RNA sequence: AACCACAGCCAAGGGAACGGGCUUGGCAGAAUCAGCGGGGAAAGAAGACCCUGUUGAGCUUGACUCUAGUUUGACAUUGU
RNA sequence: AAGCGUGUUACCUAUACUCUACCGUCAGGGUUGAUAUGAUGCCCUGACGAGUAGGCAGGCGUGGAGGUCAGUGACGAAGCCUAGACCGUAAGGUCGGGUCGAACGGCCUCUAGUGCAGAUCUUGGUGGUAGUAGCAAAUAUUCAAAUGAGAACUUUGAAGACUGAAGUGGGGAAAGGUUCCACGUCAACAGCAGUUGGACGUGGGUUAGUCGAUCCUAAGAGAUGGGGAAGCUCCGUUUC
RNA sequence: ACUAAUCGAACCAUCUAGUAGCUGGUUCCUGCCGAAGUUUCCCUCAGGAUAGCAGAAGCUCGUAUCAGUUUUAUGAGGUA
RNA sequence: GACGUAAGUCAAGGAUGCUGGCAUAAUGGUUAUAUGCCGCCCGUCUUGAAACACGGACCAAGGAGUCUAACGUCUAUGCGAGUGUUUGGGUGUAAAACCCAUACGCGUAAUGAAAGUGAACGUAGGUUGGGGCCUCGCAAGAGGUGCACAAUCGACCGAU
RNA sequence: UUGACCUCAAAUCAGGUAGGAGUACCCGCUGAACUUAAGCAUAUCAAUAAGCGGAGGAAAAGAAACCAACCGGGAUUGCCUUAGUAACGGCGAGUGAAGCGGCAAAAGCUCAAAUUUGAAAUCUGGUACCUUCGGUGCCCGAGUUGUAAUUUGGAGAGGGCAACUUUGGGGCCGUUCCUUGUCUAUGUUCCUUGGAACAGGACGUCAUAGAGGGUGAGAAUCCCGUGUGGCGAGGAGUGCGGUUCUUUGUAAAGUGCCUUCGAAGAGUCGAGUUGUUUGGGAAUGCAGCUCUAAGUGGGUGGUAAAUUCCAUCUAAAGCUAAAUAUUGGCGAGAGACCGAUAGCGAACAAGUACAGUGAUGGAAAGAUGAAAAGAACUUUGAAAAGAGAGUGAAAAAGUA
């Protein structure tokens, strides 16, 4: 029994991983890339009235995020529904799904209870956001709708550089690189300038 | 067996450990339950405030003299002088200590202080009045928190009277090294004729 | 999903209380649901199985077929059906087990225990 | 994780590592630290010198406390005061004004030497002090008081 | 049932210095039965002899270190 | 001479040498304002390749876990068989056909009770040996009938024998426990056989004032009183 | 000798997976590199530590510092 | 590069051109067999095994470097003179996730048995190298600066 | 003669109580060796296994003869830490605490030593009657070799003067705890394959219910359940309403000042010695034997001793919840666990069959089908059975 079962991880570490997280539920390749059906989805990321944390029955909520644009990864999620391949499936994991949207609110007015039934459909509190729920299977871009009051309360959380973060101490990571356009870098006219004349990118065979 | 360059280890395994390991599985089980067994406490003592109050004293040492902590209970003199008997205090909720005593009359007057100011914010219920509801606060130690008393003030002249305090602690050690030894030669210089 | 810490989702737990279920649990458990004119009726959708009911077979190879509970053979989660039966090669004949699940009540052997279960649940009573 | 240990590259291949000859067996120089002085002596000599023998005096009944005593720099001196109301002390650097540093409360036994502070003067409170911390304080115009 | 790596003809050579197999020759024809004890360094057992082990045990004694018992002294029991 | 000494040439052939290709490894380079989007990519150039113990690297396979393929599947999952096919140097992977009946994969990651020819290895199964060694102590069987599907062996009769009264006879004590007896009956058991049986199935059967136990004391065992012992308990049997 | 097929100290269970410098075994593929049986110490001689031989990780630099080689000059040696 | 005055051509930084048969078991693959030559039984200890050294009659399934406490080097990651949320508290969609005070540990100071004392003469030193950068030069090179690192002589702290 | 008292007996006297089991955790006693030290004896393993005695839901410990040396803390326990540190050790191998600090939980107290002495005011029992976990009266007894009240070191007592302030019990119903019952959505619509639809396709519905299970193949919507609330039943006992007992008190408690006092545990402390044990080192605890105290005394203050101080507690008597433990019992929820040679020895009539005199030892053994629909009937055979026929989706499922 004295295995080691849990595992310490740094707590900024922590908090580092749940930012990159949140950063790349914004991204639609992202969110593609990691299975949802946001190929109709108006813009992302996806913010939606404040209505929404208030919606008290199943029926409502579900149409409300047919009508936001959630339906083809909800109708992902319970068609996907299938029994688990091996002997897992008689030690209470019996079946398999795929994961829905991920709604994230600012204050739970029944809007938890109301989505608790939908298959593949998580809720969270802007206050906590689960990395594991953000980044399922640790594969990055878990498609996310926000509440207003959510989107709003986020810098609170998390900081920005005029709002110091709620967490004690912390602040929002540093890029150690200014872009992610290599390209456009080098295509910038003072490297460019600076740079000799390139080959033929396959040279030619000589003898 | 003794190999290349390591650090010489102790791991003291050399009894029947693998009897005697406990891993706190149930931590969270723990949590839950102390958490279950505050609210039931609650509940049971309401409107009580769940612990009592402590009084502030001076941890022992060198190395803990300058701060000040939480305290099992108020000395006799303390509540004395806080104008209320050791048996009633127990019963309105304020922790005594028989055995601590007052020789510091800065933390004394800080307890005296503590008591009436907790007397001033509680409510006693008469043992047969009409006990209105009194909003159950749950911790009195986060109503009346421990603060540690200021030193001195954040900037002030400098008063340099050329003592040295290096040579100042030097001289001190020399004195109480040789309080004995001068003392024992002024006594016999004493005695001599 | 589930809620409460008294009832288990354990698939072990579920399949042994369901073998080892004494016979007034399995009672319950061989519930059949009404047919749509016993619903309106009544307005209660199922009951548990008894002997006197009429039941209608709606899947399997009998379905459609009609017949009075000649049996609640509870010990193998069954009912017998009168009219519906295998003949066997040597000329007799046997009943079919049929689930009360897979069946139709479409009437009722009403005394006064039923009645008031009927009215306990919510039932018309007519 | 077990699926990149060499053990399991070494599956197929008879001794495991461990090699045909010396062949891998149970304590073949004895257990723990036995031989420390006889067939384990150069290991404990070249790596532990100093290991085997007795040394000075004994302290029965020792208690740390006693000898708490966290030393702090000069050059870290000024890291007392925090650093929203250090430059205003740094600057207009005069006496009849001058910061109080209780080192004791910072944590603090003694403050030593390790030197170049600003030229301000500032009022060092602290159980003990070095010679040369005392020397460098009163140059910058400063003063160390003794505390208890 | 024992037994069984695979098996089963020799000579010499070399070879872990005595081969059924390897090398060079001799040769070599299905399937077999009774018998036989040359060979299979046949089988039966992780040689019991010997040596090694910082592996034992039985026994002996002026081995080392102790011990039941027993003897001697003191105190107590213990008084007049 | 196809022997010995010597000399001359031609000729034979190594995984060695020369050249060429392909694989891999190492090294040095090229390639961004569409590199005409694979930059751990593509391409150029040169050299190199033995290997126990051992080190390292890149991969293959297995049980379970997070994610994805809204993957496969009763119109057949998995498993198994298949001198049928294809890919990979290889670990392996894939396909067809047969059998079969309910679940199972690909990829990205996580994790391990994760890969067998050996351990006089464990458990289980199976051979050759081999229809072989054998089924030879106790003197011995034979004729006929009856039964039965079937008779060396069952039954009956006839006959020949033996135990030879310290018995192969008639009872018992320990022990067994129904083996006793009757009916039915032969798959297994009776190292051949079997219609027979101490076998199988179902039943029946043991009757006491006088025979035993039960009572007595024997060598002994052992409570009590009482004394030891931390105590389990020990002593002692008429003692204080 | 015998003390239930057990006797130079029965049998049963546990401590106990007792310890072993000794015997046996130690399970996929390919690629690259690639040994030692020698030094010193050790109740050491079937074992270890130590150095050496080996791999791996690299790092600082970029043709040096070099070199199981010769030449020139200059030593040293006491074997044939 | 060659040839030709040029056109252009060529055997000059790696095969093209012309023609025929067949389009299937014909070539090829697989497999059985035959023929030539070769090939000793694996595993293991060992200087040396095909050994007249040991284990192995056969087959299936099982079958052996694990986990843990403390630690060394190396590597990845977070933060950085700091660092570590998870003893505990708050909270929860409840062993998860999320939030947090005071401490404590390790580091930021050494040295001496100990009592104790405790780190800038200097642009935090001088000398020799030293990548990179700077200036001058078409360049070579020359000059200035020189972090890490290396050698070395000093200075400072403690012990003597 | 008689009546006590003391001590000691007897009774199938009246009423009780102990034993044995379980023992995971708990309190003690007793107590190893394998092992490590590369040998070995001290040491280690280990104050462990085995053995013995005694508890409970926890136990034990516990309101300082404590820690400290500070500007002092303040019952006990447990956690983080102190710390693999002080220290112990063939100073080898190894071993190894505590104080402070942060937390969880917190709760305080009771006797002995005192004249009620103007009143043994105290208690078991018997008996009678009742409102029966008990009460009241009557009687016998216990008890002055001391039962009640009053005090416990924090104090407190006696006396003197001042005065003021606060009190008890008891039903019902209430909540609260436990046990348990019952009720509370939505398709079995069409098409295809199939023996079976629970599969695939279409169209829907409920969802605070798409946990889980069952049903002739993957079922939110077929059934049980799930979720959410509602309504009941039996029972626990503290905050609540409320109802009465209303000299229900000169009864109890507290409070200021003055004066006099202030009893505080002996074969015990302590010491010597022996043995064991501890990190405890000129001796940490424990135990035997010898010696054996005091009362501004006594213990401790981690180097033996004398002299001088100082600090800090108050032993030799006693009770106490919680935080802690828990390979047993009972009731639950679970898993990146095993999946019939695995997982407990045991998925099964498993501690069974079986072995051994005995202590003990101790297996193997899961799967037809959705349903026996478990093959009627013919024929060959003495029969087993075969061949047909037949059942079944399948007999390439026939209980071998
Ligand atoms: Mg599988
Ligand atoms: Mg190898
Ligand atoms: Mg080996
Ligand atoms: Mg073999
Ligand atoms: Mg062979
Ligand atoms: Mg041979
Ligand atoms: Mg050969
Ligand atoms: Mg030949
Ligand atoms: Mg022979
Ligand atoms: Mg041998
Ligand atoms: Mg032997
Ligand atoms: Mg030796
Ligand atoms: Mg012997
Ligand atoms: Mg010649
Ligand atoms: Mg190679
Ligand atoms: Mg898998
Ligand atoms: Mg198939
Ligand atoms: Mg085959
Ligand atoms: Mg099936
Ligand atoms: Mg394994
Ligand atoms: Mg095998
Ligand atoms: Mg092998
Ligand atoms: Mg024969
Ligand atoms: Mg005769
Ligand atoms: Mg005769
Ligand atoms: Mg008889
Ligand atoms: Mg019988
Ligand atoms: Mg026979
Ligand atoms: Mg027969
Ligand atoms: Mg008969
Ligand atoms: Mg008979
Ligand atoms: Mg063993
Ligand atoms: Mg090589
Ligand atoms: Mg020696
Ligand atoms: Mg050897
Ligand atoms: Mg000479
Ligand atoms: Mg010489
Ligand atoms: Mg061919
Ligand atoms: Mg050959
Ligand atoms: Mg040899
Ligand atoms: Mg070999
Ligand atoms: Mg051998
Ligand atoms: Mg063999
Ligand atoms: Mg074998
Ligand atoms: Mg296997
Ligand atoms: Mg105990
Ligand atoms: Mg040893
Ligand atoms: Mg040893
Ligand atoms: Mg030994
Ligand atoms: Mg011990
Ligand atoms: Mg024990
Ligand atoms: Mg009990
Ligand atoms: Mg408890
Ligand atoms: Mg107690
Ligand atoms: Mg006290
Ligand atoms: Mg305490
Ligand atoms: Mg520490
Ligand atoms: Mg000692
Ligand atoms: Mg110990
Ligand atoms: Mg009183
Ligand atoms: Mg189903
Ligand atoms: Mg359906
Ligand atoms: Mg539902
Ligand atoms: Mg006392
Ligand atoms: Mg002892
Ligand atoms: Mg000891
Ligand atoms: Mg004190
Ligand atoms: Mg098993
Ligand atoms: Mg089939
Ligand atoms: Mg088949
Ligand atoms: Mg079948």
């Amino acid at each position: 029994t004295w295995r080691k079962w849990n595992v310490k991880v740094n707590h900024n570490e922590k908090r580092y991983a749940t930012a990159s997280a949140i950063a790349a539920t914004a991204v639609a390749s992202l969110v593609l890339a990691r299975g949802h059906r946001v190929e109709k989805i108006p813009e992302i990321p996806l913010v939606v009235s404040t209505d929404l944390e208030s919606i008290q029955k199943t029926k409502e909520a579900v149409a409300a995020l047919k009508a936001v644009g959630a339906h083809s990864d909800l109708l992902k999620v319970l068609k996907s529904k299938k029994l688990r391949a091996g002997k897992g499936k008689y030690r209470n994991r019996r079946w398999t799904q795929r994961r829905g949207p991920l709604v994230v609110y600012a204050e739970d007015n029944g809007i938890v209870k109301a989505l608790r039934n939908v298959p593949g459909v998580e809720t969270a509190n802007v206050a906590s956001l689960n990395l594991l729920q953000l980044a399922p299977g640790a594969h990055l871009g878990r498609f996310v709708i926000w509440t207003e009051a959510a989107f709003t309360k986020l810098d609170q959380v998390w900081g920005s550089e005029t709002v110091a973060s709620s967490k004690v101490g912390y602040t929002l990571p540093s890029h150690i690189i200014s872009t992610s356009d290599v390209t456009r870098i080098i295509n910038s006219s003072e490297i460019q300038s600076a740079i000799r004349p390139a080959g033929q990118a396959t040279q030619k065979r000589t003898h | 067996a003794i190999s290349k360059n390591l650090p010489i280890l102790k791991n003291h395994f050399r009894k029947h450990w693998q009897e005697r390991v406990k891993v706190h599985f149930d931590q969270a089980g723990k949590k839950v339950s102390r958490r279950n067994a505050r609210a039931t406490r609650a509940a049971k003592i309401a409107p009580r405030p769940l612990d009592l109050l402590r009084p502030v004293v001076r941890a022992p040492t060198v190395k803990y003299n300058r701060k000040v902590r939480a305290g099992r209970g108020f000395t006799l003199a303390e509540v004395k002088a806080a104008g209320l008997t050791a048996a009633y205090a127990r019963t309105i909720g304020i922790a005594v200590d028989h055995r601590r005593q007052n020789r510091n009359q800065e933390i004394f007057d800080a307890n005296v202080q503590r008591l009436k100011e907790y007397q001033s914010k509680i409510i006693v219920f008469p043992r047969n009045g009409k006990a209105p509801e009194a909003e159950q606060v749950l911790s009195a130690a986060a109503t009346f928190p421990i603060a540690q008393p200021a030193t001195d003030v954040e900037a002030r002249a400098v008063q340099d009277n050329g003592e040295s305090a290096f040579r100042t602690l030097r001289l001190a050690r020399s004195e109480k090294k040789f309080r004995g030894i001068r003392e024992k030669r002024a006594r016999e210089k004493a005695e001599a004729e | 999903a589930k809620q409460s810490l008294d009832v288990s989702s354990d698939r072990r737990k579920a399949r042994k209380a369901y073998f080892t279920a004494p016979s007034s649990q399995r009672r319950v458990l061989l519930s059949a649901p009404l047919s749509k004119e016993l619903r309106a009726q009544y307005g209660i959708k199922a009951l548990p199985i008894r002997r006197d009911d009429e039941v209608l077979v709606v899947r399997g190879s009998k379905k459609g077929q009609e017949g009075k509970i000649s049996s609640v053979y509870r010990l193998k989660f069954a009912v017998q059906v009168d009219k519906v039966t295998k003949e066997k090669v040597n000329g007799a004949s046997v009943p079919i087990n049929l689930h009360p699940s897979k069946l139709v009540i479409t009437k009722l052997h009403l005394d006064k225990d039923r009645k008031a279960l009927i009215q306990r649940k919510g039932g018309k009573l007519e | 994780p077990s699926r990149f240990t060499k053990t399991r590259k070494h599956r197929g291949h008879v001794s495991a590592g461990k090699g045909r000859i010396g062949k891998h067996r149970k304590h073949p120089g004895g257990r723990g630290m036995a031989g420390g002085q006889h067939h384990h002596r150069i290991n404990m000599d070249k790596y532990h010198p100093g290991y085997f023998g007795k040394v000075g005096m004994r302290y029965f009944h020792k208690q740390q406390a006693h000898f708490w005593k966290p030393v702090l720099n000069l050059d870290k001196l000024w890291t007392l005061i925090p650093e929203d109301k250090r430059d205003q002390y740094l600057k207009s650097a005069s006496k009849e004004t001058a910061p109080v540093i209780d080192t004791l409360a910072a944590g603090y036994g003694k403050i030593l030497g390790k030197g170049r502070i600003p030229n301000v003067p500032v009022i060092v409170k602290a159980r003990f002090v070095s010679k040369l911390a005392e020397e460098k304080i009163r140059a910058a115009g400063g003063v160390v008081e003794l505390i208890a």
